[PDB]
């Protein structure tokens, strides 16, 4: 019927973790989130699953709350910080059913995690230097595995890694931070996808800005505007006077975003300025923050030196077009990847494969201290803590041992969701990290994790499968904290 | 209606402990000299009233196999002591009740059991320490009265308990082989006759057979050593010739007997008594139709031995008789056979002619228990002061060694102390006083003053001193009791599961 | 109803019945195990300690539970020991893999994993097996006497323990002719003390009424042999049956000096009340045989078997060396000692307490077997559950070095070994965890033969405490346990077909 609140809480946490079990990994299935009011919701990530789940049990709500405290730190890892905590709950229940007090199991989990983080920090990876690029371009290549661009996608791998490293912002604290918007998506009608190449700035297939500017307009001062330059019935008829006024403040290449001028055919030779209608306000701010250019709607007075620098705007035929090359600007937001093909439609999922390929390598270069993914860390940590438990000899010797099997649940669930053998790949990965310990010369068989796509024992350091070490450390910390808190609620016949 | 069969082996110990403590400590109110005599009703026809424990726990029939094992080993303890087994059963219940708390506190019952054994190894030697025994007790016929005092003083036989103790001073002395010191199955001091009174049980060290006589006008007062025992069984003018042949078979004892030697040759089976009247003219008597196994019973009274056959009844192996007398063996009933004429009796036995089963049942068995405790005046002349006086001192010493002892044996000893303290409690309770205050006061008087013979005044005399009232057991009589209680408390604690063949799961 | 169909429905109830029948021999492992009490129906309460004599008299009615007790019936027929271990270990082999079958494992996979783990287990025992046979055992036997002391060391009978030991190593070595417990049949006698307990090269039997008649026999005799009789000795045509019974009563006395025996031994009762009629024959007798007293004196002394009323043979008084009949604390016992084929030595258990009769039957009846196996086997290893711990650590290290499905199962083998010491200390009374982690720490770092102490319940070194164990005995033990495990795993269906 039910006699212990501990069994109740482990069943509640296991029923919570079962819903986010088959959604962990890149091949997770859908958990349909239908409440009785009539909504139908399809998702594959544990954050949207748990945040809108009508949770029943109070201790299950405590576990979901601690998963939300994990959620505010790094984003993902929520299904892992639920699943490892639930397996710690289960193995701790199996231990305390053997006349073991939960105090000993809690302290053993604490010592196991404190030893495991030092095991991790002794065996992390900083290969992704400025010298580590072949591993980085291999990470870029394997992040887009089995796709239609993948033959020419190797050339996209050639053009994406210098895209993320070259335009890289050193921030206000002097650290590399890559904005994804610094490389802007840009289609190319006509020629097919087998030649797409990154150009060092934005090149919009738009109305031509001028004909009186050279290929290289060296010291630009971008008077990026808003208004349509028309006559009416400092200027009230906005065509000349405030244009010449801000040009007298130094505006070299005025950028009118509104409609064209009647007399800009005479002004665009003496000043060398542009006029492009409906400039993308994302790219308008991006090339503005690439230059330092004040956007002005009207001009009743900044204008002196805060109109920004562009080194070169070519008027030539790229994309079978007179492309306007807003490029080589002051600050490093100047890049746009061209997308050949017919439109943004044939290469649309290819474009989507380009964007997340940017998004995976920016996660690598930020937080440069990195560990391999693929569940190699969990199997290696279980192999570590198996002997570390026998090293202790205290009452908590079993607890660290039950820390070992509860860590390999993440490669187990990855082997489940990838339609492979469940225990066999975990056994192979556990076997490969054994000669990482017993064989002294084979220390470089350590990052042999699971293939996240097809589920096979595979390299990760050469394969570029990477995850930031602070993410793994904080997820292990919060999972142990959740396990300790729900194991502490024990002393009720409920 | 979905019956269970699992016995949860800690709770199964609780079930066995309460199954004991139902049967054990039922007899807790029969403990002591002022105990309450239970009724014994057999399931066929018997109604008796008795206070002796060895009678009831044999004759009662228990339901559980734990108490069945208790009375089964106490049946062997009846061969060990045969006296005061109610104290063993009460201590069994006490030690199991105290072990229930240690089983709840987390102690394994093996540790409780061998800690009880280790505490008995303190209590027995402390009982040896407080032995203030008298050692002169061989020729102490006036101190042997107060030796046999309290075993008889619980009844109205105290008017003749002096004579009943002088029964014992002659009983133990002629059986005192002063090296082996034994009363046996054949040395039995028991022959009870129904009808009579207190001193009708008296000193006749002879053979008393309730058979008929050779003739209603036979000369019954014989003096002869010419006694015999022949087993002659019953084993139409031809039938008359057969009667002549039976006559001549008797003539083996008639005419072919003055060269053979069988004159008072009593008979066992069928016969025609006018040839015994021809013997009456010969004056050679023959009691007709005697029993089977009474032959060595009657062939001891000069120290000789049994002849149940024809040809081996020679002059050296005649029938034998004790010491001459002329008394009516039966006053209104018949005078029995005088097998008392000539010499000594090795298988020596007391005339018991009471009429009430209580005094006769205690006088046969408690005098044999005297013949164990006066055996414990010759086998090991070492006595102690009972009545709870020794049981307080050994409880003090067991608690003393429960101060400097390792963990769970120490808890077992501190349970052993107040488990031993029940023998003050029950014995004071059956007298009619407060069971808890009277034990504490005399325990205080035993601990501030160094006298260990301060028991509980349950004879309702003046003082609590067991020396002047001489309430005295032996070192064996309590050492055997404590050891044989602990040696089965350990057995019950070692037994965890009772599955029942005739299986029912 | 409960899961009576193919596959994992069938195995779950089988493992459940396996644990149920393991409960009846669970608390009997170890020298200080608990006592099982079963009562026969009609009221025969049998307090028994050895698991085999429980297991013969148990309630084994299940299909799967019957296929464990037969594997144990093999093992106690081979040696007469280890019966409760090869059931507890075999049930734990199933119980550890019991959560693994319903999660989606095939039974033949976990059978094959059991078999390769058993092959490594019977490998690793031999590379740590130690022979101590030449090192002062048959000559300079005292080291052999030292491990004789292990069943009664640090006890209250420890003072007479060496006195016992010097005699029982002779009870092995003066009789080591593929020994049997029938060769050493011990006899309790009340009275005396533990110093006065003795061991005759021969037998010792009390004389009762229906047993044997004549006291004070021709003991000091140089050819006392026995006659193994089978007939009685004691006591209108109506006179003729009396003449016939006189004739038969004299006809029984014709085997006396014609046949010429000193003791006759029938199975019929004798009358000791009328001993002199059978001391008219003036020769000793015996009646109402025990089969032990029959066949021990038969295989040792070798008296002839007789049925006839005048049966004269050559082994009525053939070659036996001596007879003795002495009071034993007063109680006169026979002694048909002095035998030409004397594989017979009876331990006289002299002592005041009767309840030490089980003690030498629990300790010294196992101590005689300990030194008997220390002579009969030579490759010895530690006891107290240390060897199973070394096997568990070696299989644990092997399992992580092999990929595949067996990686769990061999590890599920290894924990299934550890029912051996945990049930030992719990039969002693200690905590199971702190006797296991403190064991495994120094066991995984320091040494191999650190085991469980039975006296003060700590981590001891049984190789220096001389708790030996024969290596081949342990090999056959855990081989039979693994075979009984995979026999239950391979079962997936019980066809009943009840009535026609």
């Amino acid at each position: 019927t039910g006699e212990t609140i501990r069994s109740q809480n482990v069943m509640a946490a296991a029923s919570i973790a079962n819903i986010v079990k088959s959604s962990l990994g890149p091949v997770g299935l859908d958990k349909m989130l239908v409440d009785d009011i009539g909504d139908v919701t399809i998702t594959n990530d544990g954050a949207t699953i748990l945040k809108l789940l009508e949770v029943e049990h109070p201790a299950a709500k405590v576990l979901c709350e601690l998963a939300d405290l994990q959620d505010k730190e790094v984003g993902d890892g929520t299904t892992s910080v639920v699943i490892i905590a639930a397996e710690l709950l289960k193995n701790a229940d199996e231990l305390v059913k053997q006349k073991i007090h939960p105090t000993s199991v809690i302290s053993g989990y604490r010592l196991a995690c404190k030893e495991a983080v030092r095991y991790i920090n002794e065996n992390l990876i900083v290969n992704t230097d400025e010298l580590g690029r072949d591993c980085l371009i291999n990470a870029a290549k394997t992040s887009m595995s089995s796709k239609i661009i993948g033959i020419n996608g190797d050339f996209f791998a050639n053009m994406v890694v210098d895209a993320v490293l070259a335009i890289k912002y050193t921030d206000i604290r002097g650290q590399p931070r890559y904005p994804v918007n610094s490389v802007n998506i840009l289609k190319a009608h006509g020629r097919s996808q087998m030649e797409s190449m990154l150009i060092s700035g934005y090149a919009l297939n738009c109305v031509v800005g001028s004909q009186g500017m050279p290929k290289r307009i060296v010291n630009a001062k971008i008077a990026c505007l808003d208004f349509s330059l028309q006559k009416t019935k400092r200027e009230s008829d906005i065509t000349k006077e405030r244009i010449q006024k801000i040009l007298a403040t130094g505006a070299n290449v005025i950028l009118t975003t509104g409609g064209i001028d009647d007399m800009c055919l005479k002004y665009f030779v003496e000043a060398g300025a542009m006029a492009v209608r409906r400039v993308l306000k994302r790219d308008l701010k991006r090339i503005a923050k690439a230059s330092g250019a004040t956007i002005l709607s009207t001009l009743a007075n900044f204008e002196a030196a805060m109109l920004g620098q562009a080194e070169e705007v070519v008027q030539e035929r790229i994309c079978d077009d007179e492309l306007i090359l807003i490029k080589n600007t002051k600050a490093r937001t100047s890049a746009s990847i061209i997308l050949r093909g017919a439109n943004d439609f044939m290469c649309d999922e290819m474009e989507r494969s380009l964007h997340d390929a940017l998004c995976v390598v920016k996660r690598v270069l930020e937080s440069k201290s990195v560990v391999p993914g693929g569940g190699a860390v969990e199997a290696a940590l279980s192999i570590y803590l198996e002997n570390y438990a026998t090293s202790m000899g205290s009452r908590e010797q079993l607890a660290i041992a039950e820390f070992a099997r509860s860590l390999l649940v993440i490669p187990n669930t990855l082997a489940v969701n990838a339609a492979q053998d469940s225990t066999d790949l975990v056994a192979k990965l556990r076997a490969f990290h054994n000669e990482a310990q017993v064989n002294p010369e084979r220390k470089n068989l350590k990052w042999i994790g699971l293939d996240l796509s097809n589920g096979k024992p595979r390299d990760n350091k050469q394969a570029g499968v990477f995850e930031p070490t602070i993410v793994k450390v904080k997820s292990l910390k919060f999972a142990t904290e959740a396990a300790i808190t729900i194991l502490r609620i024990d002393d009720l016949i409920k | 209606q979905d019956r269970k069969s699992r016995l949860m082996g800690l709770e199964a110990l609780k079930s066995h402990i309460m199954a004991a403590k139902a049967v054990a400590n039922t007899m807790r109110t029969s403990l002591g000299p002022n105990g309450l005599d239970k009724m014994m009703v057999d399931k066929d026809g018997d109604v008796t009233v008795t206070n002796d424990g060895a009678t009831i726990l044999s004759m009662m029939d228990v339901d559980h196999q734990i108490a069945k094992l208790m009375v089964e080993l106490s049946k062997s303890q009846d061969d060990e002591i045969g006296d005061g087994t109610t104290g063993v059963v009460v201590l069994a219940g006490a030690l199991l009740e105290e072990a229930e708390q240690l089983l709840d506190r987390g102690i394994h019952p093996i540790r409780i059991a061998d800690g009880y054994e280790q505490a008995a190894r303190v209590a027995i030697e402390h009982l040896d320490k407080i032995s203030d025994s008298v050692l002169v007790d061989i020729k102490d016929t006036e101190p042997l009265i107060q030796t046999a005092k309290t075993t008889l003083g619980s009844k109205v036989v105290n008017s003749c308990h002096r004579q009943m103790a002088e029964i014992a001073v002659n009983a133990v002395l002629t059986v005192a082989d002063m090296e082996r010191r034994d009363v046996d199955f054949e040395l039995i001091k028991v022959e009870g006759k129904v009808g009579g009174r207190l001193e009708d049980t008296k000193l006749i060290k002879g053979v008393i057979v309730d058979k008929d006589f050779s003739h209603p006008q036979m000369p019954k007062k014989v003096e002869d050593a010419k006694i015999a025992i022949l087993t002659c069984p019953f084993e139409v003018e031809d039938y008359k010739a057969l009667q002549k042949y039976e006559k001549e078979k008797f003539e083996e004892m008639i005419q072919q007997i003055k060269e053979t030697g069988a004159n008072l040759a009593i008979c066992q089976w069928g016969f025609d008594d006018e040839a015994n009247h021809l013997l009456l003219q010969n004056n050679l008597p023959a009691v007709r139709w005697v029993g089977g196994p009474e032959i060595e019973l009657i062939a001891i009274a000069t120290g000789g031995r049994i002849v149940p056959r024809f040809s081996e009844l020679t002059a050296e192996k005649l029938g034998f008789a004790g010491l001459v007398q002329e008394i009516s063996f039966g006053t209104t009933k018949d005078k029995m056979l005088v097998i008392e004429q000539c010499k000594n009796s090795r298988a020596v036995t007391i005339f018991i002619r009471g009429g009430n089963k209580m005094i006769i049942e205690e006088a046969k068995r408690s005098l044999h228990d005297a013949l164990c405790v006066i055996r414990n005046l010759i086998r090991d002349n070492r006595v102690v002061y009972g009545g709870g006086a020794a049981e307080i001192s050994c409880a003090l010493a067991v608690s003393q060694e429960a101060d400097k002892c390792p963990t769970l044996e120490q808890y077992a000893m501190r349970a052993f102390a107040d488990a031993l303290e029940v023998i003050p409690m029950a014995l004071s309770e059956n007298s009619g006083m407060n069971p808890i205050q009277t034990m504490t006061e005399v325990r205080a008087r035993q601990v501030k003053e160094m006298n260990p013979a301060l028991g509980i005044d349950c004879l309702h005399k003046g003082t609590n001193d067991m020396k002047q009232q001489h309430v005295i057991e032996t070192l064996i009589g309590k050492k055997q009791q404590i050891s044989l209680a602990t040696q089965m408390v350990r057995m019950i604690l070692k037994i965890d599961d009772i599955r029942k063949p005739g299986e029912s799961e | 109803g409960t899961d009576s169909s193919q596959g994992i429905p069938q195995l779950v109830s089988n493992i459940s019945a396996c644990q149920v029948i393991a409960e009846a021999v669970r608390t009997t492992l170890g020298p200080r195990g608990m006592d099982k009490l079963i009562v026969d129906g009609r009221g025969k309460a049998t307090i028994s300690n050895d698991g085999a004599t429980i297991l013969k008299l148990l309630d084994v009615v299940h299909p799967a539970a019957k296929t464990l007790v037969d594997i144990a019936k093999s093992q106690d027929a081979e040696v007469g020991d280890g019966t409760t271990s090869v059931t507890l270990l075999a049930a734990e082999f199933l119980k550890q893999v019991k959560p693994y079958v319903e999660e989606g494992l095939h039974p033949q996979i976990i059978i094959r994993a059991f078999r390769t783990a058993t092959q490594l287990a019977v490998n690793k025992i031999k590379e740590i097996a130690v022979t101590v046979k030449k090192a002062d055992k048959v000559e300079q036997r005292k080291l052999l006497e030292k491990c004789a002391m292990t069943a009664l060391s640090s006890k209250l009978i420890s003072q007479q323990k060496a006195f016992f030991a010097k005699m029982v190593v002779d009870a092995v070595m003066m009789l080591d002719d593929l020994l049997q417990l029938k060769m050493i049949g011990i006899k309790k006698v009340q009275g005396g003390a533990l110093e006065d307990s003795q061991l005759v090269a021969g037998v010792a039997f009390k004389k009762t009424f229906s047993y044997a008649g004549f006291e004070m026999q021709p003991k000091k005799y140089h050819n006392p042999k026995i006659a193994l009789l089978n007939v009685e000795l004691e006591l209108e045509d109506y006179q003729a049956i009396v003449d016939a019974e006189w004739n038969i009563l004299y006809d029984k006395l014709e085997k006396i000096h014609h046949s010429g025996a000193k003791v006759v031994l029938s199975k019929l009762p004798i009358g000791d009340v009328a001993t002199q009629y059978f001391a008219d024959r003036d020769m000793f007798c015996a009646g109402r045989v025990p089969e032990e007293d029959l066949k021990r004196t038969m295989m040792a002394c070798g008296g002839s078997i007789q049925t006839s009323v005048n049966a004269l043979s050559a082994d009525v008084l053939g070659r036996c060396q001596v007879f003795e009949e002495t009071q034993i604390g007063g109680e006169r016992y026979n002694f048909f000692t002095g035998c030409p084929k004397a594989k017979t030595c009876t331990f006289i258990l002299r002592g005041g307490a009767e309840q030490f009769m089980e003690e030498t039957e629990r300790s010294l009846h196992d101590a005689i077997m300990i030194v008997r196996r220390a002579i009969k086997n030579d490759s010895v290893v530690a006891g107290g559950g240390a060897i199973e711990m070394e096997l568990s650590k070696y299989l644990r290290d092997y399992s992580r070095t092999i990929p595949g499905k067996q990686q769990l199962l061999i590890g599920a083998y290894a924990k299934a070994l550890e029912i051996i010491p945990r049930q030992l200390c719990d039969n002693a009374g200690f905590d199971a965890t702190n006797i296991l982690n403190k064991l495994r720490a120094r066991h995984a770092q320091g040494g191999t033969w650190y085991g469980v102490d039975i006296n003060n319940e700590d981590i001891a070194d049984n190789f220096e405490a001389f708790v030996w164990e024969p290596a081949m005995v342990r090999i056959n033990a855990l081989t039979a346990a693994s075979e009984a495990a995979c026999l239950i795993v391979s079962v997936d269906e019980t066809i009943k077909n009840p009535r026609s």
